[PDB]
């Protein structure tokens, strides 16, 4: 459950990614694939070599979905139902994997937005990503 | 923990630049802020009411410094983390009863702090190496649980 | 996130608890304190001896809260705001403990309502308890 | 990891009443139903689209029997669960890469199935004795992660 403060912290912080969405999304995915090799088994058909264009494109998709999540922070289950069907109904992604990606997204944001990544903002971003994770791993339809 | 010699160099190089007076307090501080329930273990530490209070707290900074020191000793005995952390494990497991998941969280918060401090220098490859270190450190601290 | 079937299953099964609320709430508490002794540290001033009146009273408070949650399953954050202030802000309860109590509640339900505790109902009750747990461990004010 | 003499007697006494042909299937089936992502590890088992499909799936019931067999073998060697599940630990951790949290969940689902079957007979003290068993089994299975 996000507080009104968590909501404004996420919008201000994530709004900084701006046109770096694809770069940041790709980097978070790269960090996850390298640090937690097991997460690769979910993308067996992907070219997972560093600099891979497939990963670059996918990173953009992930970043954009987050941007949409931030925009519909008050009705995420509704706004993310399509992704919930994909990750929970079809892919059956183990919840631990979302925690690994969320951690890598935080690391990416901390590496690129040092001024934005305050303790409180870091706290709101974590809760936000945890919420997004819960929705994508839940079958509520 | 298995670190390629190339990963060892990258790790050591980065760690050698770590501000030992601040990094530790910042990781412990962010832990108390991001996962509030951990605060319940540091009731003697005084004011933890707000984030700024937590981060600027002298006792938190001093304690974080010890935590940082613990990670430094682990980096100097990767081939023997269980033995090195045998005493700390008994303390955190048999006495404090800290849930193992919390050891993992602090390890990752430390990773976030390194990212915050080194920005561009904390590359994905460097992170990967550090993730193996913190996992090894967390596992050792939790061995008295196993 | 609960699906319509989940909400339907939860209401129907909890409705079956009825007058036994306090009885089951107290038992779930006893099972937790005995199975996971650490959890007792949250009640330093409680009389946690078997059959204590204080535990009975608390089990009733816990049970009635769940009845309330069940009735406001679509508006839980608002309905349980005061319980959130208590558990998340004041007591700072580690979320691991909510999983322990939730499991002990499920055990208690399976031990008293064998006909009701079907796999589907079990699944729904678990999600609901996890959902209640997230709300109580979250600071959203 | 630590069962008192009285807790062993309690566990041993109850398990003798357990139907080895059903309980395993009920537990594995409920694991797949209650925590749907676990269905991913059982791709070849067939229809797991709905609760009834899962609970009625022959391969699930049969595999549950094998799982239950392992729990029994562990109950006959409570003083050495690490060795009892040594080979299984390699399979689940090194080969299958099952996250250890899932081992804990299966353990608790088994406990729920035990409660469901024995009812009032599954008393708080018996449950506590059993929580130590499943925790020990989960711990043993994750040994290759430690
Ligand atoms: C904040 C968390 C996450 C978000 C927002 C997210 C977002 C997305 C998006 C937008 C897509 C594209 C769907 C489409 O329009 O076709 C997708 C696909 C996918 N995601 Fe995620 N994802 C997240 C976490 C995960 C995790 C943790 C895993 C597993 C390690 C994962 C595995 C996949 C896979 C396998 C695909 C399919 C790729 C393909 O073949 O096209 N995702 N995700
Ligand atoms: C996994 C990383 C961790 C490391 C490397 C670590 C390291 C340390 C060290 C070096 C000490 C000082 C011991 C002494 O002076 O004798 C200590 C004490 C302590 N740690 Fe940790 N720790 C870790 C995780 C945790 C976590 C997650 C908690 C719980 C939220 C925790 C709670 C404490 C407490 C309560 C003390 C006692 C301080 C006092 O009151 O004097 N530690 N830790
Ligand atoms: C199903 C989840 C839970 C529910 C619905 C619940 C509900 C409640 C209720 C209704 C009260 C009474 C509040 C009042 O007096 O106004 C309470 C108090 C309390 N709860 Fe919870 N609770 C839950 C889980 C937990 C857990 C997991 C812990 C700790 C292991 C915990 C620790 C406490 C404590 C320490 C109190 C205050 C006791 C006192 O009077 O000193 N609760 N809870
Ligand atoms: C915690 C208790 C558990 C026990 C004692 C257990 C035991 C077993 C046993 C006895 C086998 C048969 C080994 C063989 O003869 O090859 C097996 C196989 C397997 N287990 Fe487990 N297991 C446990 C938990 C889990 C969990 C949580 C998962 C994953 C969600 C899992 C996934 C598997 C898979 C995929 C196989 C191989 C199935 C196949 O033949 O395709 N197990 N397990
Ligand atoms: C609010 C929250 C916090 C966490 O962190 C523990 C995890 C999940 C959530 O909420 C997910 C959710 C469910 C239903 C509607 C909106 N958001
Ligand atoms: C639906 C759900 C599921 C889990 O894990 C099984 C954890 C949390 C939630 O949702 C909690 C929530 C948050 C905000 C509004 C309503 N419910």
């Amino acid at each position: 459950v996000l507080s009104p403060a968590d909501k404004t912290n996420v919008k201000a912080a994530w709004g900084k990614v701006g046109a770096h969405a694809g770069e940041y999304g790709a980097e978070a995915l790269e960090r996850m694939f390298l640090s937690f090799p097991t997460t690769k088994t979910y993308f067996p058909h992907f070219d997972l070599s560093h600099g891979s264009a497939q990963v670059k494109g996918h990173g953009k998709k992930v970043a954009d979905a987050l941007t949409n999540a931030v925009a519909h922070v008050d009705d995420m289950p509704n706004a993310l139902s399509a992704l919930s069907d994909l990750h929970a109904h079809k892919l059956r992604v183990d919840p631990v994997n979302f925690k690994l990606l969320s951690h890598c997204l935080l690391v990416t944001l901390a590496a690129h937005l040092p001024a934005e990544f305050t303790p409180a903002v870091h706290a709101s971003l974590d809760k936000f990503l945890a919420s997004v994770s819960t929705v994508l791993t839940s079958k509520y339809r | 923990v298995h670190l390629t010699p190339e990963e060892k160099s990258a790790v050591t190089a980065l760690w050698g630049k770590v501000n030992v007076d601040e990094v530790g307090g910042e990781a412990l501080g962010r832990l108390l802020v991001v996962y509030p329930w951990t605060q319940r273990f540091f009731e003697s530490f005084g004011d933890l009411s707000t984030p700024d209070a937590v981060m600027g707290n002298p006792k938190v900074k001093a304690h974080g410094k010890k935590v940082l020191g613990a990670f430094s000793d682990g980096l100097a005995h990767l081939d023997n983390l269980k033995g090195t952390f045998a005493t700390l494990s008994e303390l955190h497991c048999d006495k404090l009863h800290v849930d193992p998941e919390n050891f993992r969280l602090l390890g990752n918060v430390l990773v976030c702090v390194l990212a915050h401090h080194f920005g561009k220098e904390f590359t994905p490859p460097v992170q990967a190496a550090y993730q193996k270190v913190v996992a090894g450190v967390a596992n050792a601290l939790a061995h008295k649980y196993h």
